């Protein structure tokens, strides 16, 4: 028990959420914890920044939709979260695979 | 999201909640004063 029971539901949020992005101010209010509610979980059970776990959660995410062999290639990143095709362009710096080989593959 | 959820539950564990902008109490008082209904009324068959 971590701040009355916020790991058991960040998960579901993530889960349930849309392709809204997660910040401060976004996830501060209805989560039920503010900012030091989700600090010292983000510092203990995971011990990285936000912008990270959630680049490789939309990352693990659209890595089965690519394989779903999907022709909309500029909407999978927005159906996931990220708003611009040029930001998700995070995959050359998380794989330095290239986005259409993947896609082959 | 039930009016009948609303009146049941009691305001001393609703309002501690720090995410709500505002509970509306206005509105609150309006539905249950003004229709007959006082702090934690059971209904005989809220939900539809």
């Amino acid at each position: 028990t971590i701040s009355a029971q916020v790991i058991d539901t960040i998960v579901e949020w993530i889960d349930d959420n849309l392709h809204q992005p997660l910040r401060i101010d976004d996830i501060a209010r209805h989560a039920g914890y503010s900012k030091w509610h989700l600090q010292r979980l983000f510092l203990q059970y995971k011990g990285e920044s936000l912008g990270r776990y959630i680049r490789e959660r939309k990352l693990l995410l659209a890595a089965r939709d690519l394989r779903d062999t999907d022709q909309r290639v500029y909407d999978i990143c927005l159906k996931y979260g990220f708003d611009s095709q040029q930001t998700f362009t995070v995959f050359t710096r998380t794989f330095n695979q290239p986005p259409g080989a993947y896609r082959k593959e | 999201h039930y009016i009948g959820d609303l009146v049941q539950r009691t305001e001393v564990e609703l309002l501690k909640t720090p995410n709500l902008g505002k509970k509306s109490l206005t509105e609150i008082k309006d539905v249950l004063a003004s229709r007959g209904l006082s702090l934690g009324m059971r209904l005989e068959n809220w939900p539809p």
